[PDB]
């Protein structure tokens, strides 16, 4: 077939590229920052009217200080939530403080690039 | 163990006693200690007869499998793989061997190596438990470039002396000459040396 | 067919056309040559200024292994870094376990069986170098070259690059009009020629001279860059020669 | 068509990568050839150098394995010094472990067998290469046992390979016929020698100077390349008669 | 401490006229205290008798062992193993843990269904094989086993005679040993019948 | 490096067919012709020494190779997959059995063997299935004598008798008219001259046939005297004047 | 690189089936046919051996037929080296189980065991599919006499009475027309016996062409024996049956 | 243990005695401790019994399969080999004492190894408990250029030298003869000078002598049909 | 074509096309200017916006007190090789005492990145860096390309529309060499280079990013009002 990590002749990533489709079909997540916080909101998006909406879980909590929000294939997020509050709760306890929220986001692009064959 | 080698004028000749013991019982009493690496390279061994021999077993393969390739190896080449065994597994040996080679471009040369590994060139060495003996004796009469029979008497009373002292030493005196011509082999019986 | 898309498989000539590309490769880059000398060798090397902005001297090309063996390469400039790479850990593991510094043909089988695994697997990709290596040893000066299939052999005079056939010619005048031999400082002025009278291949762009050289006599058997006066006298005779 | 890529089987139950392999033996155009003497087995290989800036004397594909065994190879010098470099591990290994000289027979089987893994395992490519391997045995005697690129080995009367090997094979078997024995009836090896280039030459049609050979003779525990000299002298022989 | 001498116990082998026979105490105790008088050490797979003697947690996994390893052999050969083969299946199973053994003395006994011939063998811990025309002793009374064995025993018993030599070896030198005895099991093994006897024996 | 072919290269196709095995038992009928017949009181192998050149040394390569000193094998198909199969069936008679219980395996454990090493290189990963189909012929107390086949698929069938390769249709129907259950060893070897004569072109004689029989015990065949016990192999190769002797009364 | 000559066994179809399991199961219709079926006092396993020859060694022979242990039996159908792999993988489980518990190990434990071993080779590791169907015919202390079967998918279900292999779609009707659940280990000897006579691809059926077993109480009191017909008892039973 | 090895004019011979040790427990008074690695290859081990035996089945496999490789009859010197960088490797753990002799196509050889990996090369050898009063007997009339009769009479006399002086000796006399150009002669129980003598009396018991609590038959046949 | 699969291939023209598909990545990047004199080496960066909303791309990375990169390209393969930089300048400091030269750290960038374009699976590098520094011999600037290939500059530079601020550079190149012992002419110069490659847009205060390094200069970066003083 073809290489995971090929590069197409534009210079993307094929995968990479691909991925981000696949983010376009998923339901809206809307951020705003202010000087009296940042605010964060979703679309549910049940597919039937029997679905438990609550149950429904596409805003998260990653630290007392941080949350996120997701949109695309809802299921590949939670390893990155993992990731994400392991990284905020193992800084607390190497440095006794709370973690920036651009170094919490910069370890979890980390993952972004691991795959390959 | 008596075991000695000495340059000379037209080469290098290797010296020893055939005694193997396991404490006072003497389990072989005509050991050849004097053993081949290669053509014109030998060595003389002291310690533990295992070690020694699994020693010189790998270093005749490795010299083997350097002649393959690059050609004769020198008698330098010999003793850092020599040496090479004895530093790195020092823990796990009990091994004092002394190198001895003829090139034509280098002619006899002679490197000892002790217990811990290191490597030390000289105009003749001596080592075993029965050198100990000869220190003097060997310091007071060697000469740099001696004939053949010069330096075979050289030996042979000197290893007599040691085979006279240490109980760990004796049987026969087996001598290894090497030069241009060839190598030759020689053995040197009690009623002989004993006499000296 | 389909036979020339993967490393390492046969055609139905018995060729690897995967290797056949990389000599491609290898005559797209610029000229290098060695000359065997009396009692060593000479090096030089093409190296094309792109740009003004390039800092003159200072993109050394031509490499070091152990301190008695150069190494140029034309082609994929990574590739030939790589090969020498490995030549330096060839040359130090044998040197550690022998004593003695790598004789050359010894050298020359160690990175001849590297290139060679590297055609061997559809899982690794051929050199994409020609290199000229070479030094003095303890049974004199010997100079090789290396191509991407493995293959090597000993050489009085090697060339390769964009301008091997111009070269080639060179050395073989040199190799007619001295069979008593060269000299090493002969062997100096005649590659620094080679190299200008070679640049007729890639005239678009003004080039940068760099030469090197291990003598018995002239360097005690050690590689060295041919530098200052030494390596103005070069180019002024090559100056002359071309004019 | 992926079945003539990798070394898997044909629908007619054929390896076309082993196939390939053995034409890519024929590359160097050079003819090799094989016989035994009394006390001895010579291997003789054409020298073909045909750039004047190479150093001749680093040309050739006659190596020495072991003391007692000697190699000729046809096919690319990269795979035949592939092999050579693995022939002098195994053989020495050999030694060591087992406390004799290796064999000229149980080499080639070794060599062989590698061969055989390359032509049933797919990532590793067989080497376009037929080895001759050469001695003067302990127990058989003079010996020569060829491998090719199948894992194919056997034991030889006499051999020949290149492009032009039947018409040599062809001359060596005439030859055989008429003396009614498997060897060359010949007290030294100098004459075998002589036997050996002048059949390649009768064969071949082609006339030899020294520079145009490359010989190698086994005898009891060795086996030596001869020099250009050693060849013109062998050739001055040949021609007095 | 010694491993060999916690748990305690015999077994004691014999060959007769076209029979053998096999027995074992009873015993099996931590040290001074006595804790079951039920532990048999002799196991058969098919026709062919293993006594075990030794550390009880190796007899035991021994036992699970030799039954797994010719239950298999079974499934392949499409034939029982026969004393001979079994006897080299012990051997490889106990010298393989030779840096680390099982602290046992099996003894092996039976009939070669084919030949008909009386086969025993003992072994040590690591597998070495002692292969006895009359006799085979194991376990923390095994001198005074070798000093009964040597004198009551003679060639070419009857099974009933021999029953009564093997049974009078036991008891004896059981008796003499402090981790032994608290009953004991005596096997008769002819080439199609397997007779088990309990004997009554005194019980300190 | 690394061996990145960690996948089948034998794969089922739409049809339900091997095709690799399939394959290689194309490999197998272009080979030469070998023969397996049993007796009461023995068995015989038999092939024809296909000699590449006349300056080969025929008798430098055997087609018919002892595994056990009571076993016995020969091949049709690939001479080189042959030998590295005798390599590996030859060890691991040793390590997987006769370490174990001090005594050689019977024929049919041995085939087992075999059989399951044939069948790992039609399942795992980057190997081609081997190209050849082997016969065993041997002896063992319990069993008797026995003769079997061995497919690339590394599936086994006993046999009274059978041929392989080029010729193995006719050699079978030829086989079918003369064997009986009350063969001598004689006999056998005299059928399978027979029938192996027809399927040779050249020349027929010791020189270019290989035979050997599991028979009787050989005594003088074991290197050593002073255990009853020990008797001797019953594999033994018949030499080139003793296969000549039998076809004089042929 | 080495991608170009991948298979990939362990994918989907657009339509959601195992390619490679699939293509299995098309080889193991070819294979002999094998039938098992389940009485209240035993079970009988029957199976054809693939046009053989006069000159096979009948009586040493077993193709079809494998003993796991002393409780438990399987028929085979499909690539016999392919089975053999698992059989004695399966005897080996078995083993572990009485070593671990000291007591013999349940029939769908077993099977279980089995079937997710051929379910890993569907779903990771790239390698093709074990070309085989199982019967398994065995008896517990819990269950009784059970049938199961398990095919290259790694699925397994339980039977009175079924069959693999060639014809199963014409054998499994017949099956299904003459079997009762009051039904006896003789008469399903006769049942089995009767569904191969007519699915047959033979002219005829005779005793060389067949491997017969029984798994019966008929054992001296509370204990059950596997019997695998030797060549002339499965002659005498295709007489009593009137067959031949 | 007492084992040796004699060299002679067409071959070389070796011995033992029988008896195998528990501490000062007699084990095996009829114990087998000459060792067939090849068919014309034998050695006598002393030490560790589970190791010699283990040890030479090892080697002696390894060497068929080398005989069967090779297509030739297997060399002493490369059973000694194996032998040496075996025991080597377990650092003397592996308490095998070991006397290897044999013919080959080079042949007669004769020689020694300790269980540390160090080999030793000679005309006559011992080793065991027993080798000194065993190399006392050689010292004393072994001579150069001996026959196969001689050698016999020199070997099984040294191992009597055991037998007779050294406790952990006892029994019996094996020997093996390897001659060239014939077979290996194995003489098992060449010697027999330690047969026990009548017993005064008969311990035979009368039928019933012992106490029985309970009886019963075996089942040792498989589950039956019917 | 046929030959653009994988690294692994070359195509029959000696080519390779994963290499220069990896190259083409860095021309769609934002431009970045690089040049030095004899006492200080200058970086100066066009920082791209994803939009109005959004921040500025860094694209200036600090590798050691006397070194560091400017990016063009996949920035998180230039966070992976920026990381390499920083372990190998540290491992200098910290087991020779030694900083690491600038010649050296090129010479480790090319043989990491030809590891990926030799080997079946992986990738080539999708980005180009411009490093400076300055050691023992003075002031340094290098051009990494993901093909291996570094190279030794006066002044370059990278990315989108870097062919005007090049040759600006190539015409300047006497004057800006001299501008020794004054850093705000120096960086003058390469604020008036690299607007040699703006279209439309023009250098604003969260637009530009500078850094400097030199004889008595750390390897400091210039973002926001720092940098107001130059447009
Ligand atoms: C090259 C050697 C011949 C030079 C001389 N070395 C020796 O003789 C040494 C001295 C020695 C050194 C290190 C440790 C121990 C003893 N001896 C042996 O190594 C010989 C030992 C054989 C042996 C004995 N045993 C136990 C037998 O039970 C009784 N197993 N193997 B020389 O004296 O230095
Ligand atoms: C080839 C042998 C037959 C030659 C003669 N050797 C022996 O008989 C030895 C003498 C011996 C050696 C080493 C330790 C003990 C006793 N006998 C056994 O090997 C029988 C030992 C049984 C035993 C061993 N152990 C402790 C386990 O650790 C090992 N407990 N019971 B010969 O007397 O030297
Ligand atoms: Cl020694
Ligand atoms: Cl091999
Ligand atoms: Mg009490």
């Amino acid at each position: 077939d073809r290489g995971v990590s090929t590069f197409s002749p534009e210079g993307r990533l094929f995968q990479v590229e691909y991925s981000l489709e696949a983010i376009k079909l998923g339901s809206t997540a809307i951020g705003i920052a202010t000087k009296e916080g940042v605010v964060l909101g979703v679309e549910k998006r049940a597919t039937s009217p029997l679905l438990e909406s609550d149950s429904i879980e596409k805003i998260v909590e990653i630290d007392r200080h941080i949350g996120c929000a997701m949109s695309g294939l809802t299921a590949d997020a939670r390893s990155m939530i993992e990731h994400a509050r392991t990284a905020a709760v193992t800084h607390n306890l190497y440095y006794d403080e709370d973690i920036n929220v651009e170094s919490l986001t910069q370890s979890v692009c980390d993952l972004a690039l691991r795959f390959g064959e | 163990t008596s075991i000695m080698a000495v340059t000379f004028k037209d080469g290098v000749i290797l010296g020893a006693d055939s005694r193997t013991t396991t404490g006072a019982y003497i389990a072989n009493r005509v050991t050849d200690k004097l053993t081949r690496v290669h053509d014109k390279i030998w060595c003389c061994r002291s310690g533990s007869a295992a070690d020694t021999q699994a020693i010189a077993d790998i270093v005749q393969y490795h010299l083997e499998l350097y002649t393959s390739q690059y050609g004769t190896p020198s008698t330098e080449t010999a003793a850092s793989v020599f040496k090479e065994l004895c530093y790195e597994n020092k823990d796990n040996l009990t091994a004092g061997i002394i190198v001895a080679g003829y090139d034509d471009k280098n002619k006899g040369e002679v490197y000892t190596i002790p217990l811990g590994g290191s490597v030390h060139k000289l105009p003749y060495a001596i080592a075993g438990s029965g050198s100990t003996f000869i220190y003097g004796y060997c310091d007071k009469n060697f000469r740099e470039n001696m004939s053949k029979e010069e330096t075979v008497d050289f030996i042979k009373h000197s290893l007599s002396q040691a085979i006279k002292w240490d109980g760990s030493s004796g049987g026969v005196i087996r001598m290894v000459v090497l030069t241009a011509a060839g190598v030759e082999r020689l053995i040197f019986y009690p009623d002989e040396y004993e006499q000296l | 067919t389909g036979y020339d898309l993967s490393n390492s498989v046969f055609s139905p000539d018995g060729r690897n056309f995967q290797v056949e590309y990389a000599v491609k490769a290898v005559e797209n880059g610029t000229t290098s040559i060695g000359i065997k000398c009396n009692d060593g060798v000479v090096f030089a090397v093409e190296k094309l200024i792109t740009s003004k902005l390039l800092v003159p001297q200072k993109n050394v090309k031509i490499q070091v292994v152990d301190r008695h063996i150069g190494c140029v390469y034309s082609g994929l400039i990574p590739d030939g870094r790589h090969l020498v790479n490995r030549g330096r850990e060839e040359a130090a593991s044998f040197k550690k376990l022998y004593k003695t510094p790598i004789p050359i043909p010894a050298f020359a089988d160690r990175l001849g069986q590297y290139v060679q695994a590297h055609t061997l697997y559809n899982s690794v990709r051929p050199f994409g170098v020609s290199t000229i290596f070479g030094g003095v040893d303890k049974n004199g000066a010997h100079l090789y070259m290396l191509e991407p299939s493995g293959s090597y052999w000993g050489y009085k005079g090697a060339a390769t690059g964009k301008g091997r056939q111009s070269a080639k010619a060179e050395l073989e005048k040199l190799v007619d009009h001295h069979p008593e031999g060269l000299s090493a400082r002969e062997a100096v002025k005649q590659a620094a020629k080679i190299i200008y009278l070679a640049h007729e291949d890639n005239k678009e762009k003004d080039f940068e001279l760099e030469i090197s050289w291990c003598s018995l006599s002239e360097t005690n058997g050690l590689h060295k860059f041919v530098k200052g006066d030494l390596l103005q006298e070069a180019i002024d005779f090559a100056q002359k020669e071309i004019n | 068509g992926y079945d003539r890529h990798i070394t898997i089987f044909s629908p007619e139950g054929r390896l076309y990568q082993v196939e390939y392999a053995f034409k890519a033996t024929n590359q160097t155009n050079i003819n090799s050839l094989a016989v035994r003497g009394k006390d001895c087995t010579v291997v003789i290989s054409q020298k073909k150098v045909p750039d004047k800036l190479l150093d001749p004397t680093t040309v050739s594909y006659i190596f020495c394995i072991s003391r007692t065994i000697g190699m000729v190879v046809n096919g690319p010098i990269p795979d035949a010094r592939n092999a050579a470099l693995r022939a002098k591990a195994e053989a020495a290994e050999f030694r060591y472990k087992y406390g004799y000289d290796m064999p000229c027979d149980v080499l080639a089987k070794r060599m062989a067998n590698l061969s055989q893994i390359y032509t049933q395992r797919a990532y590793m490519r067989p080497l376009g290469v037929i080895l001759t391997f050469v001695s003067v045995d302990e127990e058989l005697g003079p010996s020569i046992y060829k491998t090719d690129p199948a894992g194919y080995y056997v034991g030889y009367k006499a051999t020949a390979t290149g492009p032009k090997q039947q018409e040599i094979t062809t001359n060596l078997e005439n030859h055989f016929k008429k003396s009614k024995i498997d060897h060359i009836n010949e007290e030294s090896w100098e004459k075998v020698v002589e036997f050996a280039i002048t059949h390649m030459i009768d064969a071949l049609g082609t006339e030899f100077s020294k520079n145009d050979l490359e010989v190698g003779v086994a005898t009891k525990d060795k086996f030596f390349t001869l020099s250009a000299e050693n060849i013109e002298e062998r050739l001055v022989a040949i021609a007095e008669q | 401490s010694d491993p060999s001498s916690i748990n305690g116990g015999i077994v004691v082998a014999m060959t007769g006229k076209d029979c053998v026979a096999i027995a074992c105490d009873l015993r099996l105790g931590s040290q001074s205290l006595g804790v079951s008088n039920k532990f048999e050490k002799i196991f058969h797979y098919g026709h062919v008798f293993l006594g075990i003697t030794g550390l009880a947690t190796d007899v035991t996994t021994l036992n699970e062992m030799f039954r797994y390893k010719t239950n298999l052999y079974k499934l392949k050969e499409e034939r029982a193993i026969e004393p001979e083969t079994f006897t080299q299946l012990v051997s490889s199973s106990l010298y393989e843990r030779r840096f680390g053994p099982y602290f046992v003395g099996p003894v092996v006994a039976g009939i070669n269904s084919k030949s008909g011939k009386p086969f025993i063998a003992g072994f040590d811990l690591i597998g070495c094989i002692d292969e006895a025309k009359d006799f085979i002793v194991s376990g923390t009374a095994s001198d005074q086993l070798f000093g009964m064995c040597e004198s009551l025993y003679e060639p070419n018993l009857e099974p009933e005679d021999l029953f009564e030599t093997i049974s009078q070896a036991l008891l004896n030198a059981a008796d003499r040993d402090a981790l032994s005895g608290w009953g004991a099991v005596v096997y008769i093994i002819k080439k199609d019948e397997v007779v088990k006897r309990y004997l009554k024996m005194r019980q300190d | 490096m690394t061996d990145r072919y960690s996948f089948s290269l034998t794969t089922f196709s739409p049809s339900g067919k091997l095709g690799q095995i399939d394959y290689a038992l194309t490999a197998v009928k272009q080979g030469v012709t070998s023969l397996g017949i049993k007796a009461t009181n023995g068995v015989v192998i038999a092939t024809e020494k296909k000699s590449s050149s006349p300056l080969a040394m025929s008798e430098t390569l055997s087609k018919v190779s002892l595994l056990t000193p009571d076993i016995g094998a020969v091949y049709s198909g690939m001479g080189p997959d042959y030998r590295v199969l005798v390599d590996k069936s030859r060890k691991v008679a040793h390590t997987s059995y006769k370490r174990i219980y001090g005594e050689y395996p019977p024929t049919k454990l041995l085939v087992s063997e075999v059989a399951k090493i044939m069948q790992e290189a039609t399942q795992s990963g980057g190997v081609r299935p081997f190209g050849v189909s082997l016969l065993i012929a041997g002896h063992d107390e319990f069993n008797g004598f026995s003769l079997y086949q061995v497919d690339p698929s590394g599936s086994y069938f006993p046999w009274k008798a059978t041929a392989i390769g080029k010729g193995s249709v006719a050699a079978k129907t030829f086989l079918e008219k003369r064997w009986n259950d009350e063969l001598e060893l004689e006999d056998a070897i005299h059928i399978a001259l027979l029938t192996l004569k027809e399927s040779v072109e050249g020349e027929f004689n010791g020189d270019t046939i290989e035979l050997a029989i599991i028979g009787d015990e050989n005594p003088d065949l074991l290197g050593y005297t002073g255990i009853p016990t020990d008797k001797g192999p019953r594999f033994r190769k018949l030499t080139s004047q003793e296969i000549n002797d039998r076809l004089e009364a042929l | 690189g080495s991608r170009r000559y991948d298979s990939r066994t362990t994918i989907f179809s657009p339509e959601g089936r195992l390619y490679q399991v699939e293509y299995a199961l098309e080889s193991i219709s070819h294979a002999g046919t094998a039938i098992g079926i389940m009485a209240s006092d035993g079970i009988v396993l029957a199976a054809e051996r693939k046009v053989t020859s006069t000159l096979l060694e009948q009586d040493t022979s077993t193709e079809k037929l494998y003993k796991l242990n002393d409780k438990i039996a399987v028929a085979v159908a499909g690539l016999t080296a392919d089975a053999e792999i698992l059989i004695n993988t399966a005897r080996i489980h078995a083993q572990n189980y009485l070593k671990t518990y000291n007591e013999d190990i349940p029939v769908e434990i077993l099977v279980r065991r089995l079937s997710d071993i051929k379910q890993g080779y569907t779903q990771h590791g790239g390698l093709r599919p074990f070309g085989v169907s199982f019967i398994y015919a065995g008896y517990d202390d819990r269950y009784g006499y059970q049938l199961y079967t398990s095919n290259p998918s790694g699925n397994y279900t339980g039977w009175k009475a079924i069959s693999v292999g060639a014809n199963t779609s014409a054998a499994q009707t017949l099956l299904q027309m003459d079997y009762k659940d009051d039904m006896k280990v003789d008469d399903a000897i006769e049942l089995a016996l009767k569904t191969l006579s007519k699915t047959t691809d033979s002219s005829a059926l005779t005793y060389d062409r067949l491997e017969f077993a029984t798994i019966r109480k008929g054992a001296n009191d509370g204990e059950v024996y596997q019997k695998i017909f030797k060549p002339q008892e499965i002659k005498d039973i295709l007489v009593k049956t009137g067959i031949t | 243990t007492t084992i040796v090895g004699v060299k002679f004019n067409n071959g070389v011979v070796i011995a033992a005695d029988t008896r195998s040790t528990q501490g000062p427990i007699v084990a095996d008074k009829n114990c087998a401790k000459l060792h067939r690695i090849s068919p014309k290859i034998w050695c006598a081990g002393a030490g560790t019994a589970a190791d010699t035996e283990a040890v030479t089945q090892l080697i002696g496999s390894n060497i068929e399969l080398h005989s069967l490789y090779t297509s030739r009859e297997p060399r002493v010197v490369s059973a000694l080999q194996m032998l040496k960088q075996h025991l080597f490797k377990y650092q003397g753990h592996i308490g095998a004492y070991l006397i290897v002799a044999g013919v080959d196509p080079t042949g007669s050889h004769l020689f020694s190894i300790h269980a540390h990996g160090s080999t030793d090369v000679g005309y006559y050898l011992s080793l065991g408990s027993g080798s000194l009063a065993a190399m006392a007997v050689l010292e004393s009339h072994w001579k150069q250029d001996l026959t196969k009769e001689e050698a016999i009479k020199l070997a099984s006399d040294a191992i009597q030298a055991g037998i007779w002086n050294d406790l952990g000796s006892g029994s019996n006399v094996d020997v093996c003869v390897m001659e060239i150009g014939k077979d290996a002669e194995y003489l098992r129980n060449y010697l027999t000078p330690n047969v026990r003598e009548e017993k005064q009396k008969s311990y035979k018991f009368p039928r019933g002598t012992t106490a029985v609590l309970k009886e019963s038959i075996v089942n040792i046949c498989d589950i039956q049909e019917e | 074509n046929n030959y653009d699969g994988d690294t692994v291939t070359f195509s029959p023209t000696g080519r390779l096309f994963q290499v220069e598909y990896a190259l083409e990545a860095i021309k769609q990047g934002s431009v970045t200017v690089g040049l030095r004199s004899n006492t200080h080496a200058v970086l100066v960066a066009l920082k791209r916006n994803a939009d109005e909303l959004s921040s500025y791309q860094k694209k200036i990375i600090k590798c050691d007190e006397h070194m560091g990169l400017s990016l063009a390209g996949l920035a998180p393969d230039a966070r992976v090789l920026s990381n390499y930089l920083r372990q190998q300048c540290n491992y200098s400091s910290l087991v020779f005492n030694r900083k690491l030269a600038v010649e050296r750290a090129g010479h480790l960038l090319c043989d990491k990145a030809q590891k990926n374009t030799q080997s079946y699976g992986g990738r080539p590098y999708g980005v180009g860096l411009l490093i400076i520094g300055y050691d023992k011999s003075g002031a340094h600037l290098l051009e990494f390309q993901p093909s291996g290939n570094v190279t030794e500059l006066y002044g370059t530079a990278i990315g989108a529309r870097s062919q005007g601020a090049k040759t600006y550079l190539e015409r300047t190149l006497d004057t800006f060499i001299k501008i020794d012992g004054n850093p705000d002419e120096l960086i003058k110069a390469g604020v008036e280079a690299i607007s040699q490659s703006l279209r439309d847009e023009s250098l604003t205060v969260d637009n530009l990013s500078i850094a400097i390094v030199g004889k008595d200069t750390p390897f400091t970066i210039y973002d926001g009002e720092a940098v107001a003083k130059y447009i």
